[PDB]
């Protein structure tokens, strides 16, 4: 997976903050499943 | 994005709806009142910082 799958988690607005929310997410380079 | 968040838990700015442009919310002003007097013996006259 890499570094995909993020979202932005909601409609609020952050201007260069780290912001750490616990949401449904796709863990970092995990395995995802691929097809032709 | 509808309203923007400051570093800590509070909003900074806000889409204002009917125009669709952003507007920066400040907490208006507000402060402590504090009273300069040279004494009641010296004199009455007082001022207000």
């Amino acid at each position: 997976s890499f570094t995909r799958g993020v979202y932005y988690p909601d409609k609020v607005f952050r201007s260069s903050v780290l912001h750490s929310t616990q949401d449904l997410f796709l863990p970092f380079f995990s395995n995802v499943t691929w097809f032709h | 994005q509808q309203f923007g968040r400051d570093i800590a838990d509070t909003t900074d700015a806000v889409r204002d709806p009917q125009t669709l442009e952003i507007l920066d919310i400040t907490p208006c002003s507000f402060g402590g009142v504090s009273v300069i007097t040279p004494g009641t013996n010296t004199s009455n006259q007082v001022a207000v910082l």
